[PDB]
């Protein structure tokens, strides 16, 4: 029955699909066409000529159809594609027959494009052709960055899974800030919001890997308050250290803001540091030699400045 | 924390002879015919894994030159099978088995070169075809479909770099367009394509290999993006990019290596995404190009840029610098 009814599914499709390819040859580029490609694009949306038929239709249809039975037609598709989208929502070949759609209609609504975009994150914030569309919404329709940046800090503080929001912050931040490294108060600010989220959940490597970026965004350079922020930074990691000595990501978080502090200072808790990180994560044993090669050899350079 | 475990039974020996079978005798069928759409590409992941196993006599290259003669359109581009539209992706494929077999006449080069330049839009990025997907894939197909036909200088390189590069993100990755979170698949692609252009020097390698390295879960699996599951796909587009930034040392090679073998379905032949999983040709190319870029004897040595056999790229005299 189940393997069986799987032949006749088959054939449906290749029938189906026979059906468009001779309606195609014949120039019948009509509403039949859109019928038979619902019925094979559902279970089937990457088979991408079926798009481009379904497209072609449209496109005829708005030559020689009125403006109220295009947008029918329209709001019709719309209905499709999201139907489709809650079938399979990782389809590079339906998320670009929206864009398509929407790129080309008269009065698009962006609002409820946004919204749907929402709806999609909520089910899966991951979900990468969703964010990308969200950021083709978000330009289309003028949305400015501060409005976007609202958007990631609500979805950062109501559950984890926040890779994708924390790389939608780092591109949105330099925008508020369009320099030809952010300014230091900013820096100031995401260091704080960051730290809460690694705190808040240590096991969270989107948080730590946003954090390094942040500390590369100078050590003779300074300020008293940045300064002291990350020496308080440095000590908070020595803490969680104790709570979860086989947590890898403070071990070398305290590597890295040891660095941003005072290399040559640092030099033995440095390679003490880079001992203990190694036995938590011996895969990355190479990586963390190359990198303790690195920054020897940057000490030495540091060392033979001395005047 | 997401991981696959391996059950203490699964394969940890190389089925080189039952892959080479599962391969020869494929599309002898529910998955054949229901991806038509793809089937060029389907022909290139076959007789690449074929020829790395040194098993390409099996295939029947008549036919599939045929084929592909069958699959050029009138604007240039090659479709993934015939009645179905050109793109990219398929013209790429096309060109990939065509220098495979030393066969690149079949087509019309001079038409294909013309569709790839025609793709190219103002910023430099390139669509898969008409319709006017934008994605760095297809930066990557562009420059690969024209460095193994001897045509890099038809586009407009510097703007193609440019555009590549404004894809570069905080952690050193590259994603589908500008503002895109980094992705494995779309690293291999924009290191693919620097290596190519000769702009390897533009990479962050140590920040970039850092984000790559992190791909391997305690399974000993690559995942492709921070939090997912390991798979085989992943797996290959995480080592070739490290490989061309002269950083595949940066991951544990053997139990990478534990990890591929375990995806091996040992009745059939094929490798799955991961173990225990129904196999496919997809899968089964990059298990085997993974295997050989961490040196498996039984098996040739594979270009991390091109997905082909290195003796292939060496013929035709096109071999990109790594960083190592
Ligand atoms: C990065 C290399 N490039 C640019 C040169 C590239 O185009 O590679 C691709 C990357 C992704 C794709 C989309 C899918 C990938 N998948 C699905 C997949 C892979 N790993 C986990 N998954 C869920 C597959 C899977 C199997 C096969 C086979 N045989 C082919 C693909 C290729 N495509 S797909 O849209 O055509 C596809 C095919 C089958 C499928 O169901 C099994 C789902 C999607 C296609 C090509
Ligand atoms: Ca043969
Ligand atoms: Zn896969």
């Amino acid at each position: 029955a189940k393997r069986l009814e799987r032949e006749q599914k088959l054939k449906l499709y290749q029938s189906a699909t026979q059906a468009v390819f001779q309606k195609r040859q014949a120039g019948e580029l009509d509403e039949s066409v859109l019928e038979l490609t619902s019925q094979i694009l559902g279970a089937n949306p990457d088979f991408a000529t079926l798009w481009n038929c379904r497209r072609e239709v449209l496109q005829h249809l708005e030559t020689e159809k009125s403006p109220e039975e295009s947008a029918a037609l329209v709001k019709a598709e719309l209905g499709f594609l999201e139907s489709c989208l809650r079938v399979n929502p990782k389809s590079y070949g339906t998320w670009h027959h929206r864009c398509w759609l929407l790129s080309r209609l008269p009065e698009p609504n962006w609002a409820r494009e946004l919204e749907l975009c929402a709806r999609f994150l909520e089910a899966d914030e991951r979900n990468f052709h969703c964010w990308d569309y969200r950021r083709f919404v978000a330009a289309q329709a003028a949305v400015a960055p501060a409005e976007e940046l609202a958007f990631t800090d609500s979805l950062i503080t109501r559950n984890f899974s926040n890779y994708s929001s924390w790389h939608y912050r780092s591109c949105l931040l330099p925008q508020l800030h369009p320099q030809p490294r952010l300014p230091e108060n900013v820096l100031l600010k995401e260091l704080e919001l960051v730290q809460n989220a690694f705190f808040t959940d240590p096991n969270d490597q989107s948080a730590w890997f946003y954090h390094r970026w942040l500390l590369g965004a100078g050590r003779c350079e300074l300020s008293v308050e940045k300064s002291t922020v990350l020496q308080s930074e440095l000590e908070s990691c020595k803490e969680l250290q104790e709570l979860e000595p086989e947590n890898k990501w403070c071990l070398l978080t305290i590597i890295l803001l040891m660095r941003a502090l005072d290399p040559l200072l640092y030099e033995k808790e440095t390679l003490q540091y880079f001992s203990t990180l190694k036995a938590v994560d011996p895969m990355r044993a190479a990586y963390l030699d190359d990198l303790r090669s690195k920054f020897l050899l940057e000490n030495s350079v540091l060392k033979m400045e001395y005047a | 924390q997401k991981d696959v475990t391996i059950k203490s039974d699964a394969p940890d020996t190389l089925l080189l002879e039952k892959h080479a079978d599962y391969i020869a005798s494929y599309g002898s069928d529910y998955e054949y015919c229901m991806s038509e759409y793809l089937r060029m590409s389907g022909v290139y992941w076959g007789l690449t894994v074929m020829d790395l196993m040194g098993q390409l006599h099996r295939m029947n290259k008549e036919e599939i030159l045929v084929f592909i003669k069958s699959c050029q359109h009138e604007c240039g581009g090659v479709s993934a099978s015939i009645g179905h539209d050109p793109h990219l992706l398929y013209t790429l494929s096309a060109v990939q088995i065509l220098t495979l077999y030393d066969s690149i006449h079949v087509i019309n080069v001079d038409k294909v070169v013309a569709y790839v330049q025609s793709l190219q839009k103002e910023d430099g990025s390139f669509a898969g075809d008409i319709w006017g997907e934008i994605d760095t894939r297809f930066s990557f197909c562009a420059v690969a479909t024209l460095a193994l036909l001897g045509k890099l200088d038809a586009i407009n390189v510097e703007k193609a770099i440019e555009f590549v590069l404004s894809c570069m993100n905080f952690d050193g990755g590259f994603g589908c367009r500008p503002g895109s979170e980094s992705h494995a698949g779309q690293i291999y692609c924009c290191t693919g394509f620097l290596a190519i252009t000769s702009q390897l020097h533009q990479v962050n390698s140590d920040l970039l290999g850092w984000w790559l390295c992190e791909r391997q879960l305690p399974s000993g699996g690559l995942n492709g993006r921070p939090e997912k599951l390991p798979d085989v796909c992943y797996s290959w587009w995480v080592l070739a990019s490290l490989k061309i930034i002269g950083r595949l040392h940066w991951i544990d090679r053997e139990k990478l290596r534990s990890f591929i073998l375990a995806c091996q379905d040992e009745e059939t032949g094929g490798f799955a995404d991961r173990p225990g999983d129904m196999v496919d040709p997809f899968h089964t190319l990059f298990g085997i190009a993974g295997l050989s870029l961490l040196g498996e004897e039984q098996i040739k040595p594979v270009s991390p840029v091109f997905c082909m056999p290195e003796e292939v790229l060496q013929r035709v005299n096109v071999q990109p610098e790594l960083v190592s």
